[PDB]
């Protein structure tokens, strides 16, 4: 009704687009709703470009104190800039958000395509899946090379445009740690989304990363994560007791070679998992899987996998879809919290 | 002219009775009946007992979800905030006056009583503008450097609050008068002469073309352009027979939407409109209550067309409802 009247507004930008503040983009239905804020499609009022509108709630920023990991994903995204790196175009502020306004992913993300695809098809077909995996490998070198460590990968960072090339996303959740300072103790990522390393406070480096990977291949196969099956929505604790511990079972629906690779990351031990072996970011790469991969073509953004998201088919939720997260029950922000907004703002 | 002329009413019933002197104090029965007071009495409770719930959801369902604590819920709020105004002014002080069988509050409380019911259903009435206005910018995308941030929708809601007082606040002032309307149980505006010793004419002018001449036509205008764009977006978006059928719904709905503010201003204005054109009317005085069921009534069926009929809210309500 109301929400195909917001679905009506965001197919008219798009045929535009086929064809400061917030006030300077004329702004449509949300994508999602983040951990802070709406982040809604929006179009270039003066350019008829179509960006996204990553917004952070100043009222949610100061309840979970996300100012850290804010600064961190502008920082990053702002130097970092290819074809597996979102471009950033704007970083501003309103005054009742902080916004990102970073380049078009008008595909959808991997998350959402594994329920779009259709639900009857038990996730992507293998070469589907091995095409993505391969680019998210080429964006988690590109970042390894500024010496950047990322934690927390997962699905929903990893957005599809109508090109049929993925590019990661969502780089707050980063760490910068030069080269022979990169193992330090620490906690960080959302749960199920983390290494076994992170999860017990210990030392951690790009290993983490290539966990988080074998997470990602093995939800795009199985359509589950290997840390909840279909009837787990178990609290933390037992979260973390899978993470540390399992080595799940491998579907017979997998090529060998993925299975394998599956295999070898969700063993524990950052010795016996891909890449990380004297901290290799080539260590993925001698896998038989990709064999079907050639890395001139990888890096010149040139795969190209079953299914090519059409610019004529619309991905994005409805308008009113939120998670909502607490805001202010009569609190008042701080003087600090008014200096990091302003700080952030460029 | 066709009722009863006097320094401080206008009875809209003929003076042959000679108890047509002061409705204020005086028992109606000359122009009424007690089965015709329990009718008024059983309407006006209907219009608490569905209006009050309806309005008091629209704000409690925001406060259940944070994110639904936004600039673009705002209207909303004050679309209910108004609707209860109607509430407290208008069909409380009616129902308690029509069982005694006339107003009981005197002409001071007459002033006062009239005052909140005319507050009420004016901002409720800009409310509906305010709101057909805010669809037709966002979506049909016509004018530049506007949005529904926090600054824009704390406007516009000042905006209903402005125009209510607007009309509310000069019979106050002796620009006009309240004076009992209907079955003189309640009281209304008066619009039955252009007398000009209280300078009624006026105001009755102003009141037409401003309060509902305007509103009428930019109804029109945003609802029109609306149902254009989302039959063309549908036009340009056809692979979901779900939003086919969603079209031709939202364009079913936007009738609803525009006769919905014509059953509540239409009669107000045909009469005073009538009598104007043509002295002398053939109406009642029953039939002045007829205006004021109508326009009491959009308590009840405002949120219901612009709330009731969106998906976060319906699942928020059932949620609650379905023990939470
Ligand atoms: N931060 C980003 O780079 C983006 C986030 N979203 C959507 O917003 C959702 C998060 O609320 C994501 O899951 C995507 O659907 C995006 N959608 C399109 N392009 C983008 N660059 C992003
Ligand atoms: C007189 C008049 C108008 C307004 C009447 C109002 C506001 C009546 C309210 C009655 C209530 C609230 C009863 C309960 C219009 C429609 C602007 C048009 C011009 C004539």
């Amino acid at each position: 009704l109301e929400t195909v009247v917001a679905n009506s507004a965001f197919i008219a930008a798009r045929g535009s687009f086929d064809a400061m503040g917030e006030d300077w983009f004329l702004d449509f239905r949300v994508l999602g709703r983040g951990g802070f804020g709406e982040v809604f499609a929006c179009q270039m009022k003066a350019t008829g470009k179509l960006y996204a509108c990553k917004k952070l709630n100043k009222k949610r920023l100061k309840k979970r104190k996300g100012y850290q990991g804010a600064m961190v994903e502008k920082k990053i995204l702002a130097k970092v800039h290819s074809r597996f790196i979102v471009s950033l175009a704007y970083a501003f502020e309103t005054k009742t958000d902080l916004c990102l306004v970073m380049t078009i992913m008008n595909g959808g993300d991997i998350r959402y395509h594994i329920y779009n695809v259709d639900e009857d098809n038990p996730g992507f077909q293998e070469p589907r899946a091995i095409f993505y995996t391969a680019q998210i490998v080429s964006g988690l070198e590109h970042l390894h090379q500024r010496n950047i460590i990322y934690r927390d990968l997962k699905p929903e960072n990893v957005l599809l445009d109508d090109d049929g090339n993925v590019r990661i996303s969502d780089l707050g959740l980063a760490v910068e740690l030069k080269a022979g300072q990169t193992k330090t103790k620490g906690y960080a990522g959302t749960p199920g989304f983390m290494a076994p390393e992170l999860l017990l406070g210990e030392e951690y480096d790009f290993s983490v990363d290539y966990f988080a990977l074998g997470v990602t291949l093995y939800e795009m196969i199985a359509a589950r994560g290997p840390f909840r099956a279909r009837g787990e929505k178990v609290e933390n604790k037992e979260l973390k007791q899978r993470v540390l511990e399992q080595a799940v079972t491998y579907p017979d629906k997998f090529s060998p070679a993925s299975k394998d690779f599956c295999e070898a990351l969700l063993q524990k031990d950052p010795e016996k998992r891909l890449g990380f072996r004297d901290g290799s970011c080539d260590g993925l790469r001698t896998h038989p899987l990709f064999r079907d991969i050639s890395w001139r073509q990888l890096e010149a953004g040139m795969l190209t996998p079953p299914f090519v998201p059409d610019s004529r088919t619309v991905y994005a939720k409805n308008i009113q879809d939120v998670g909502a997260f607490s805001t202010v029950k009569g609190v008042a922000f701080e003087k600090a919290d008014t200096e990091f907004f302003q700080e952030f703002a460029s | 002219m066709n009722g009863t002329e006097g320094p401080n009413f206008y009875v809209p019933f003929s003076n042959k009775t000679g108890v047509v002197r002061s409705p204020f104090e005086a028992p109606q029965y000359y122009l009424a009946e007690p089965w015709q007071f329990s009718m008024l009495a059983a309407y006006m409770f209907l219009l608490i007992m569905l209006g009050f719930p309806i309005n008091f959801l629209t704000l409690y369902v925001t406060v259940q979800h944070k994110k639904l604590r936004t600039p673009l819920n705002y209207i909303l709020l004050n679309l209910a905030v108004a609707d209860l105004f109607m509430v407290f002014g208008g069909f409380t002080t009616t129902l308690y006056t029509s069982l005694h069988g006339y107003f009981v509050f005197g002409p001071t409380g007459c002033n006062l009583e009239g005052f909140f019911a005319t507050l009420g259903g004016e901002i409720a009435l800009w409310s509906l503008v305010v709101l057909a206005i805010e669809r037709y910018v966002v979506v049909c995308k016509p004018m530049s450097n506007f949005r529904f941030g926090e600054n824009h929708a704390i406007m516009g809601v000042a905006f209903t609050w402005v125009m209510a007082l607007a009309c509310a606040a000069p019979p106050l002032v002796g620009w006009s008068r309240y004076i009992p309307e209907g079955m003189q149980c309640s009281c209304g505006i008066d619009y039955y002469t252009p007398h000009e010793e209280t300078n009624n004419e006026s105001f009755v002018i102003y009141m037409f073309v401003v309060h509902f001449i305007i509103p009428l036509i930019v109804i029109f205008f945003c609802y029109g352009q609306l149902v254009f764009t989302v039959k063309e977006a549908a036009a340009q978006q056809q692979e979901s027979a779900t939003t086919q059928k969603a079209e031709k719904e939202v364009t079913r709905m936007v009738i609803i939407m525009v006769i919905a503010f014509l059953i509540c201003w239409l009669p107000y204005a045909g009469v005073a409109f009538y009598i104007f054109t043509h002295q002398g009317s053939d109406f009642g005085p029953i039939f002045m209550t007829i205006p004021a069921f109508f326009a009491k009534t959009s308590a009840v069926y405002n949120p219901v067309i612009y709330i009731m009929m969106n998906k976060q809210f319906r699942n928020c309500m059932v949620t609650t409802l379905c023990c939470g």
